[PDB]
C-alpha cells in the first residue's frame, strides 16, 4: 500500500461556487476535466459501458469529468 | 504494432512538437553566435558595415554550467 502525491492544475479544477473561505473546508463538490487516453479508459472501467470518444488526431481521446 | 500506426504516432507526436523543436533549434543558434537575423545581416552588409554580434548570453550558460 502506497500513498501517491500528485498536484493538480487548477485550471482544470472546479470547486463549489457556495464555498467562500479558504482551503475550500465546507465545499459539497469538487469537479476536475481530465484528458484521458483509450486505453487509460478502459483501464479505468470496462467496455460494458459506452464511452464518448473524440476524434482529435487519431487517437481516439475522451473529455471525462470526475465528481 | 505495424507500419500504419507507427508512422501516424509519429506523425502526430512530430508535428505538435515541431514548434519547440524549432524554438530548440533557434537557441543552439543563437548560443553558438548565430545571432543575426538574414535581412538585418543583408542591410548591416549592404552599408559596408562589418556585422559585430556581442554574445552576451554565452557567457552566462557558461556561468551557470561552470557552477
Amino acid at each position: 500500500v502506497e500513498i501517491e502525491i500528485k498536484a493538480i492544475k487548477p485550471e482544470s479544477f472546479v470547486i463549489d461556487y457556495f464555498s467562500t473561505d479558504k482551503n475550500a473546508l465546507d465545499a459539497r463538490r469538487f469537479h476536475k476535466m481530465l484528458e484521458v487516453s483509450e486505453q487509460e479508459a478502459l483501464l479505468l472501467f470496462g467496455d460494458s459501458v459506452i464511452v464518448n470518444y473524440s476524434n482529435v488526431n487519431h487517437e481516439r481521446i475522451a473529455s471525462v469529468i470526475e465528481s | 504494432m505495424d507500419f500504419t500506426t507507427l508512422q501516424n504516432d509519429f506523425t502526430n507526436d512530430y508535428q505538435k512538437a515541431l514548434i519547440a523543436n524549432n524554438e530548440f533549434l533557434e537557441a543552439k543558434k543563437y548560443y553558438n553566435g548565430n545571432q543575426l537575423p538574414q535581412d538585418v545581416l543583408n542591410i548591416i552588409l549592404e552599408r559596408g558595415q562589418t556585422p559585430i554580434i556581442e554574445n552576451m548570453f554565452k557567457v552566462i550558460v557558461n556561468k551557470i554550467l561552470g557552477y
